[PDB]
């Protein structure tokens, strides 16, 4: 939820996208977490090593 | 007497930005024009005379 | 004074949950401090720019922890 | 009578600020007053037309500045 | 106990008149009691399963037409 | 009050018989209820429309039955 008046200035001064600076920072963090979530699943199912 | 002058104002891109419940803001709708187109009726009224 | 701008929020009051309300507060920020920390979002605000500061909740160029405090103070929940 | 039409116009009242309501009132109207002058915008409202007055308060066919005082009045902030 | 699941509906208080509330409800249905006969569109809710009921008021796998009062109940208007 | 037009119907009296009369009436009558139902014909009268009754005797939107039996009581003989 970026804003219309943002991508008129912004590409004006930085000729940045302003929606695939978004989109891009969206669908990497999804693809972050997942997989932050299975190596805190492996840490969280695995038994208690040196016992 | 220059007391009180006249001005005409644009809107701070601040505030036009968020208009009408953007990032949360509350209690400022737009602007807004409509038309009416009302209605109407004569009457033909007579007129006569005799010899 | 602030010597450049004031940013001043003015939050609406609304029922949260029964017989509880979240404060509407007039409050103004010094424009420097505004731009560096503002923690405002869904919080049923409006904000507009002033040459001098349009709310007699003023926060000047320095208070930092002060504002921080005050910011996340407008969602107090209070009956 | 009116013999013409009524709107019958229901506004629904809300919490407007702290412990305050904007009033809500039902109310009919005979419809060429109504076509008039009607003021319901945004006041939260349901309208239907009818052959015979369907609320208690009703508004003939001359009225006009009473009319005109009680539908801008939907808005009445009541503590 | 149902020993299969519980879908825990947690109904939000609006003011629907003046002094008027439709109280919030904390909930927990039975997962195919929930399944069966369930009433909720539009009653300000939000809804999340669970292995054992998460709120006081509890709807086992055999009330029926107790539960089927109650998500109905969940529009009562309180004066 | 009718709110659109009075047809207003002033009957001249006559002599119909040896010492006898048909009295005249002046008598106005709402324009929708002078267009549903007049009977006047050769009854010596004259019409003329106008915003506000012109003669006493008025008959509004709504009596019919009540005005029916006037208008062709507009041939009563009288003695």
């Amino acid at each position: 939820a970026y804003s219309i008046e943002l991508t008129q200035d912004l590409r004006a001064v930085h000729g940045m996208d302003a929606d695939a600076e978004l989109s891009g920072i969206l669908a990497t963090e999804i693809m972050l977490e997942i997989n932050r979530e299975v190596v805190d699943w492996i840490n969280y199912s695995a038994q208690v090593g040196k016992s | 007497a220059g007391a009180l002058v006249e001005i005409a104002e644009g809107m701070a891109t601040s505030i036009a930005e968020l208009q009408e419940g953007f990032n949360g803001s509350t209690d400022n709708p737009w602007n807004e024009m409509g038309f009416r187109i009302d209605k109407q009726v004569i009457e033909a009224k007579s007129r006569q005379l005799k010899a | 004074a602030s010597a450049r701008g004031y940013v001043n929020i003015k939050t609406f009051e609304q029922k949260l949950d029964g017989n509880k309300k979240i404060e509407g507060k007039e409050v103004s920020v010094a424009f420097p401090l505004y731009s560096d920390v503002h923690k405002i979002s869904g919080a049923h605000y409006q904000t507009f720019p002033s040459e001098k500061a349009a709310y007699s909740t003023v926060y000047e160029e320095n208070q930092r922890t002060e504002w921080i405090a005050a910011n996340e103070d407008l969602w107090k929940v209070t009956g």
